[PDB]
């Protein structure tokens, strides 16, 4: 159905395949490094070839958007009250302890946020956690006060793709969180799709990774799915050209030649 | 959809030979990426000749 | 009379179309019987007490809502019953009322349901006929009051023959208290409405 | 709507009105036309319809297909009615009328949907149809030479054109010659009942024959029949309506005797009555005896003894046909069997045709009737052959009425469309659009021919339009060459009456459908 | 042979069925187009009644079965989401395009050629619109906005009262105006809180110069009117402190139990005292407030509101300059509430509106906002007024963002049909038929307007086409491009002079979306419906 | 006759109309009009 939009889609697919593999010494293409993101609305003419990555997750830190010269950081621990792996309880036998517990929890959260900020980070990605609260409202308020854009609920299986794209290294403990594990980016902004949702686009990365992302638009869901399938077919064709570099004429010529 | 593999796997065929053709189209999709309709057409034509 | 090892072989795969066509209707029936036995046979084939607060409860129930009294929803077919029981969030309680017009004690409990629905927006009070459900004759003749309860798709109450424990001229407060005895009932007036993209506001930037 | 405690009409009364009702009527007419759309042209295809009793009818005739279809839509039944009307008046064009009417309705549907007053559309159809009929009568080709050879050739070509859409199109020349020969022997009334059509199972189509006389099946021969000679070389035929049997003299007759002598006399008297009738028949000089009433075994043996032939229970229509062929008179009384009441045929013979015995009466110079003996491989095969021959016979009869012909293959419709467009370009504009729609609707026939033949309809239509605009009245679709050609010189001839009646009936049906605005359906009575 | 457990339709049958479904959807809403259109009443088999004229609402409320019809329903929804106007015109145009394309296909034209022709025709129509038919609003002024709002509000329950409703709409949109980076004036509609309340006539609808809350004070002790409001916005509840799940209280010495229980409420007491010590008068919180905190606010003569909606609180904080505080924690680990976190308003009043009370925040400082209270005759009238008002606000936002408008009343589409039927002869040999059919289908909207007006559709459209043809042929008659339809008098009228305008984005997006939907449906030639 | 068994004697327009259950949406609109008039000013309920 996208034969009319081929003039736009075909160069997009060729560029997507070329930007993900080494032109020399390549024997296969891993299409999992070309992420396809489908966003309803617009027309097929609005398809994009975002160099960085797009995240469907919304910015929790509402009020801050379009961080320039972003130093992206990805963490795998939780910003909440202390909680050990084994069973833990805090016993209060005096009102002084009942004030000190709140005071010390606040101090611990503030110390975590200050340690994160001292590294120069200004965009934080938080891995999804289903055991403890990954981002408490106190932690979010502290991060907002220090002008850091927070993006939580990052999927567990999406960590590898994000790390390959941006260049951040996951941090699972605040002790090892340092500026050496941050990924510099030119711009990290949340774009608006003309009222059809919000996408979080991070375009421009120092030492770009070997990944590209394609954003597919359409009037309704069915044409979006078919456009995604067609783009995947084009990518697969270019991949099958990468290995076994041999070309034949189409148009029914090979089968009739075989018959003769 | 126009994709042969998607068409074949979306509809239930309930016949063993048809199911093997569906698996064949899926394999062609896995290996050669596209051409999943031509392979099924070729297999059907070959078996049609096998009848005679 | 031989060949016990029949091994029908090629027969099925050439006829499974009609077999599955019959099996679809069979399963559509089978879910209906499976859902329509959960109250049958098991119990179907078989001066602080003056409560001065109930009076003021009744008067405040009389002034419940302004817009309208509203009517209890009526189920028209078994399939509709199935697909409204199966649908809806499992976190809310749904209770179903079975009746046949003519028996005493039906209009009173219908009015009680109307009042409770007016004062409990979360509840989804609904009623069904005994004839449309096609229950047994014993249900139609000796189990007219049946207040089924659906909390997440399972019973937490199977009140059948509530006439003895409720009487024949009970009111809304009586049924409310009787249901609250076993903890069945979960615990302002706008002008008309307030609800009206996600872009909210910004300044200068 | 309000409950209205005492409602006006009977409950369940369904009333539909307004523009949606008319649009639904037009859609129903389109659906009906779709049923016979693929049966038109030399590349047309048959349709098979199974009734509730399991009987299957296979036909290419549009009227037959519409009749077998149980159409209950009140507006759609008009198309079936006009197909029946075209079959009755002309005998051919039953598919053309439905296509033309439904295409008229389809063309004016956009104007109906936008609120155009139906009276304007009706007036436009009336004007366009009158102009088209006048043009057909003006441009139809007739020659005032009145010679037998050219008239015979014209009849043969018209019959071939009528037959070149059925399963017998391969043998269309043979059957066309047979049909023209059969029609030419009818005297002045051209009655269909004077052309018998017999269907005998088994045998190729080319084995079907036309009998210059009369032929009918053997009719329940009694004992002693096989002794009768089965071939005569100049027989005299005694056409009778007499029951030659030993039977009670009258239903109310009652004999009262009181003597054994009178008993014997009565028995001998009955025998003598029968033998007197047989003696009169024998002394009439006849050698072949045919009776509408049963002929008994005694009479059969009596005729076998005299080297005579008898056949009782002969159908009445077959006796009328035999009387017309041989030239006798059906006698109810045997008292006066003169020489002028006996039929004469050159050769009478009984032969076996496909497992059935048939009596043949050939060599009748003064015959005014025929008999088609159709050979086929199936019951529906012979039925559809009979239908095709009926269409050809009606076409030949109408051509005998007047030798006014026009070229087929869509040529006449294309010329009419061009003329109507040229006329419509000279009127203020409200009628111009509707007459132009009529002219465009007239293009359905060549388009349907191309679609059925597997052509590209658009290119052929463009070429036909360009040719007709620049000259050439008789240019139409050429099926074999995948192109267009002069159909008049290609001998694709049909009488002008066919197209005149088709246009008239289609216009009347379209106007009747358009005029209706509200449909009311009363509840059924005795639903059982 | 196939042995597929389902029903299969192939060829002309499925195409005709798809076009039937699209035509049914179009005919559902065709009668509510243009000023002579009429509303529809929808009942949802429970008793709820929805009187509406919006195409998107009508198609959303209906339960639709056929997929080709659901395509048009989502098309209307998308047009509403991305533009906000023309949700009926897009559906009608898409259905007409599909019907004409099916007719072409039945004429043995391959659907690929029809799709290519439709793409070319849509591209050329957009180009011609952007080149010729647009009118720059720079030389028009506020009268252009007023006329655009009035045009958008026709065919609605507030159509006749447009002379006042358009002024209210324009005032609200200009009030909520803000600028961003790159110097682009952005107008955030949906920041205008639309409040409905039956009662007085529509002429009594109020445009609040501030914000309107659907909330009342938490207790009768507090005053209902504060003059020099110091709004304090909070995102946390003010209740008795309850310790977290990971902390439990174990008592071994009884003497500490009373101290623990006292501090359990003294914590919230101290928080409220910190909040009030800075001079705050009005306290709005998203969380709840219990009795003791309400009493604390009562004794100080403050105003406390609980259960405030998050979006309302955000809008109020942005307008008044307050900062939403999720907690009273600073960067020194203490509990502080600075005065800089206080918003300012010229007045906060709890007014009574038809036996109900709502809070009005008037003349906020550091930013101007707006809110509209709609007064009707019942709930249904107020809901329809709200829908029409939202349509007008979206139209005004489109006009203010993109400064180009096009004449209404079908002038643009008549001109497009003329130009496209002229241009079709210069493109292709078979796609030219598709372009011509696109041009003919573009005339469905003026035809529908004329039919709704019960006027002579054929003659009126013929006159309009003649005017536009003369405009496009004669080089000196470029002023005839604005000739549209006057539905009241049933005659052609220069709509640019009459003030019938609409944003160019409406027509452009509707054309693109209708073309894409028609192309999507046109590709289907085989349907397999597996049995459930 | 109240559906719950009560008895209502009145000649107030809104009091009478609030106790009538109707199926036609126009009647629902009229009843809502009656309630609007009663809530807004408390008088003239039959007149409207
Ligand atoms: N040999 C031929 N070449 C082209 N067209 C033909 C030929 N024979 C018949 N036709 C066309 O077929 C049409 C009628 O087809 P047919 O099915 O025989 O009768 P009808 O459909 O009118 O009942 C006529 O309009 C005629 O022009
Ligand atoms: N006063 C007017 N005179 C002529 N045409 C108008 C007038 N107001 C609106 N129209 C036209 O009526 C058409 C239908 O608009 P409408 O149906 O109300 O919007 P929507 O399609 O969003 O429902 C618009 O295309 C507009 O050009
Ligand atoms: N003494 C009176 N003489 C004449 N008209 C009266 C008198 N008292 C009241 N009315 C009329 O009766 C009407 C009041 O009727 P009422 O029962 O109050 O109905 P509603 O509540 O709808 O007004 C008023 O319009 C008033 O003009
Ligand atoms: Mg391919
Ligand atoms: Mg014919
Ligand atoms: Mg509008
Ligand atoms: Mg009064």
């Amino acid at each position: 159905v996208v034969s009319q939009y081929s003039s736009l889609l075909s160069p997009m697919s060729v560029n997507a395949v070329m930007k993900v593999i080494d032109p020399a010494t390549a024997t296969s293409v891993d299409l999992r490094d070309i992420k396809i993101v489908k966003k309803l609305g617009g027309t097929i003419d609005d398809c994009e070839l975002v160099e960085g990555l797009v995240l469907t997750q919304k910015v929790s830190n509402s009020g801050i958007t379009r961080v320039e010269k972003a130093k992206i950081g990805l963490i795998q621990f939780c910003l909440s009250a202390p909680k050990t792996d084994m069973d833990n309880q805090i016993v209060v036998s005096d009102y002084a302890q009942m004030d000190r517990v709140l005071r010390e929890e606040r101090a611990y959260i503030l110390n975590l946020v200050k340690q994160i900020k001292k590294t120069g980070c200004n965009v934080l990605l938080i891995q999804k956690s289903i055991l403890r609260d990954a981002l408490s409202d106190l932690a979010l308020h502290f991060l907002n006060k220090m002008k850091i854009m927070v993006i939580k609920d990052i999927e567990r299986e999406d960590i590898e793709f994000i790390c390959k794209t941006i260049g951040t290294k996951p941090v699972a403990h605040i002790d090892q969180f340092t500026a050496d594990m941050l990924g510099s980016a030119e711009l990290a902004e949340e774009v608006n799709l003309n009222g059809s949702g919000k996408l979080l686009k991070i375009t421009g990365c120092a030492s770009p990774g070997k990944t590209v992302t394609i954003v597919v638009r359409g009037s309704n869901k069915l044409v979006i799915e078919e456009a995604e399938r067609s783009i995947h077919d084009a990518l697969c064709v270019i991949r099958c050209l990468v290995k076994k570099r041999a070309l034949i004429a189409g148009g029914g010529a090979p089968e009739i030649e075989l018959a003769l | 959809t126009n994709d042969g593999a998607t068409i074949l796997k979306q509809m239930q065929v309930l016949h063993p030979a048809a199911r093997m053709l569906v698996e064949l189209s899926k394999a062609q999709d896995i290996e050669a990426g596209d051409g999943t309709t031509s392979v099924v057409i070729i297999a059907g034509s070959l078996l049609d000749s096998c009848t005679k | 009379l031989a060949g016990e090892g029949i091994s029908v072989n090629t027969g099925p795969k050439g006829v499974i179309n009609d077999w599955r066509r019959f099996k679809q209707l069979e399963t559509e029936q089978r879910e209906e019987q499976c859902r329509e036995m959960e109250r049958l046979i098991k119990k179907l084939s078989m001066f602080l007490q003056q409560y001065r607060k109930q009076r003021m409860e009744e008067m405040r129930q009389q002034l419940h809502k302004g817009p309208q009294f509203k009517q209890v929803f009526e189920i028209s077919s078994g399939e509709g019953f199935l697909d409204m029981i199966d649908k809806e969030q499992k976190s809310i309680v749904i209770m179903v009322h079975i009746y046949e017009d003519g028996i005493p004690g039906t209009e009173a409990m219908n009015g009680c349901m109307i009042c409770l629905a007016a004062e409990y927006p979360a509840v989804k009070f609904c009623k069904v006929k005994s004839s449309v459900i096609g229950a047994s004759s014993q249900f139609t003749r000796n189990a007219l009051p049946a207040l089924l309860i659906y909390k997440g798709g399972e019973l937490i109450g199977n009140f059948v023959r509530v006439t003895d424990q409720l009487g024949d001229d009970f009111f809304a407060v009586d049924l409310e208290a009787f249901l609250q005895e076993f903890g069945l009932l979960p615990e302002v007036l706008t002008s008309v409405r307030n609800s009206a993209s996600e872009d909210s506001d910004l300044e200068i930037d | 709507m309000m409950p209205t405690p005492v409602i006006l009409l009977k409950e369940g009364t369904d009333s539909s009105q307004g523009i949606p009702q008319l649009v639904s009527n037009i859609s129903a007419c389109q659906v009906i036309a779709e049923a016979v759309r693929t049966t038109l042209g030399p590349r047309g295809m048959d349709k098979l319809i199974v009734d509730g009793r399991g009987k299957a009818t296979i036909s290419n005739d549009g009227a037959t297909i519409l009749k077998l279809l149980d159409v209950v839509h009140p507006a759609a039944k008009t198309l079936v009615d006009i197909a029946k009307s075209q079959d009755a008046e002309v005998g051919d064009g039953t598919t053309s009328v439905t296509l033309l009417a439904a295409e008229f309705l389809k063309q004016v549907k956009p104007y109906v949907e936008e609120g155009l007053h139906p009276q304007i559309i009706i007036r436009a159809f009336r004007t366009a149809t009158q102009l088209a009929v006048n043009k057909i009568k003006e441009i139809a080709v007739t020659v005032k030479k009145a010679d037998k050879v050219e008239q015979r050739k014209l009849l043969e070509k018209c019959a071939m054109t009528a037959l070149s859409s059925k399963l017998i199109s391969q043998q269309k020349a043979f059957f066309a010659k047979m049909v023209v020969d059969a029609v030419m022997m009818l005297d002045d009334l051209l009655q269909l009942k004077m052309i018998g059509i017999k269907k005998v199972q088994g045998g190729a189509l080319e084995d079907s024959q036309l009998v210059a006389g009369v032929a009918f099946k053997k009719t329940f021969s009694y004992a002693g029949f096989e002794m009768q000679p089965k071939k005569y070389h100049n027989p005299k035929i005694a056409l009778l309506n007499v029951e030659l049997e030993l039977k009670a003299e009258k239903d109310n007759a009652e004999i009262r005797v009181h003597t054994v002598e009178d008993y014997q006399a009565i028995v001998d008297a009955e025998w003598n009555i029968l033998y007197d009738k047989l003696e009169k028949i024998h002394h009439s000089g006849a050698k072949v005896v045919l009776s509408k009433l049963p002929i008994g075994d005694v009479a059969t043996q009596y005729f076998a003894d005299r080297d005579m032939f008898c056949a009782g229970r002969v159908p009445e229509e077959d006796l009328k046909r035999t009387m017309m062929a041989c030239g006798g008179s059906i006698q109810t009384s045997v008292n006066a069997l003169s020489a002028d009441v006996l039929g004469r045929c050159q050769v009478f013979e009984e032969t076996q045709i496909g497992g059935e015995r048939y009596n043949f009466f050939t060599g009748c110079p003064k015959a005014k009737t025929c008999t088609f003996i159709l050979r086929g491989g199936a019951e529906q095969f012979m039925e559809e052959t009979e239908r095709s021959l009926h269409d050809a016979i009606m076409i030949v009869r109408r051509a005998i009425k007047n030798d006014s012909v026009v070229a087929g293959g869509g040529a006449i419709e294309m010329e009419l469309s061009k003329y109507l467009r040229d006329y419509s370009r000279t009127i203020p504009g409200k009628q111009q659009l509707l007459i132009g729609a009529y002219a465009k609707a007239l293009e359905i026939i060549p388009r349907q021919l191309c679609d059925n033949a597997g052509f590209d309809a658009t290119n052929i239509l463009n070429k036909l339009r360009a040719r007709h605009a620049q000259g050439g009245t008789w240019y139409g679709v050429d099926i074999n060459n995948e192109d267009i050609a002069d159909n008049f010189e290609a001998f694709v001839w049909e009488p002008a009456m066919v197209r005149i009646n088709a246009l008239t009936a289609a216009s009347e049906a379209a106007c009747l459908i358009v005029s209706v605005d509200e449909t009311i359906k009363n509840p059924r009575s005795t639903v059982d | 042979p196939l042995s597929v457990f389902g029903d299969r339709s192939t060829g002309e049958t499925i195409r005709s069925q798809n076009v039937m479904a699209a035509a049914s959807i179009a005919n559902i809403v065709k009668s509510s187009l243009g000023p002579v259109g009429l509303d529809k009443m929808l009942v949802d088999d429970i008793g709820d009644v929805t009187i509406t004229n919006d195409g998107a609402t009508i198609l959303k409320l209906l339960e639709v079965e056929h997929p080709a019809a659901k395509v048009l329903c989502e098309l209307a929804d998308l047009q509403d989401k991305e533009v906000g106007d023309g949700t009926t015109s897009v559906v009608i145009i898409a259905a007409e395009l599909l019907k004409n394309a099916d007719e072409l296909v039945k004429q043995k034209i391959h659907p690929t050629s029809v799709i290519s022709g439709y793409r070319l025709a849509c591209k050329e129509a957009v180009r011609y619109i952007n080149e010729n038919l647009i009118v720059n609003t720079d030389e028009l002024g506020r009268d252009c906005l007023i006329n655009a709002a009035k045009t958008s509000m026709s065919s609605k329950i507030i159509g006749i009262n447009g002379d006042f409703f358009a002024n209210m709409v324009v005032d609200a949109v200009l009030a909520i105006k803000y600028t961003d980076i790159r110097g682009q004036p952005r107008y955030p509609v949906n920041s205008v809180n639309i409040l409905k309340a039956h009662g007085r006539s529509q002429m009594e609808s109020m445009l609040i110069s501030g914000y309107a809350l659907n909330c009342v004070v938490g207790s009768q002790g507090m005053p209902k009117r504060i003059v020099n409001a110091k709004i304090a916005c909070l995102d946390f509840s003010l209740q008795k402190t309850k310790m977290k799940l990971g902390v439990q209280v174990v008592i071994t010495d009884p003497e500490k139990l009373d101290q623990i229980r006292q501090r359990e409420s003294d914590i919230t007491k101290e928080r409220i005292q910190k909040i009030l010590a800075t001079g705050a008068n009005v306290i709005l919180t998203t969380g709840g407030i219990d009795d003791m905190c309400l009493k604390y606010f009562v004794e100080a003569g403050a105003m406390a509101v609980r259960r405030v909606l998050k979006r309302d609180l955000k809008r109020i904080a942005k307008a008044s300059g307050a900062t939403i505080l999720s907690t009273l924690a600073n960067l020194e680990g203490e509990e502080t509430f600075e005065a800089a976190m206080l918003g300012q308003a010229e007045e906060v009043v709890q007014e009574r509106i038809c036996d109900d009370e709502l809070i009005l925040i008037k003349n906020t400082k550091a930013r101007t906002s707006a809110s509209i209270i709609l007064r009707g005759a019942n709930d249904f009238m107020c809901d329809e007024m709200e829908r029409s008002l939202h349509d007008a606000l979206c139209v005004v936002k489109r006009v203010l963002e993109s400064k180009s408008v096009v004449p209404g009343g079908g002038a643009v589409e008549a001109a497009l049909s003329i130009y496209l039927e002229n241009y079709a002869t210069s493109m292709g040999s078979r796609e030219q038929l598709a372009i011509a059919e696109f041009a003919r289908s573009l005339l469905v909207i003026p035809n529908t307007l004329a039919v709704n007006a019960a006027q002579d559709s054929t003659d009126l459209v013929a006159k309009l086409r003649a005017f536009h043809n003369e405009a496009q042929v004669n080089p000196e008659r470029k002023n005839l491009k604005w000739i549209g339809l006057d539905l009241s008098n049933g005659k052609p009228r220069d709509n640019k002079q009459a003030g019938v305008f609409e944003p160019t984005i409406v027509k452009v997006k509707s054309l693109k979306f209708a073309t894409e939907a028609a192309i999507t449906i046109l590709r289907i030639d085989d349907l397999i419906k597996l049995h459930p | 006759l109240d559906p719950m068994g009560g008895i209502v004697m009145t000649n107030d327009g809104n009091a009478i109309l609030r106790e009538i259950q109707v199926q036609h949406p126009a009647a629902k609109s009229m009843i809502e009009i009656s309630r609007t008039q009663d809530e807004e000013v408390g008088d003239g309920t039959t007149s409207v």
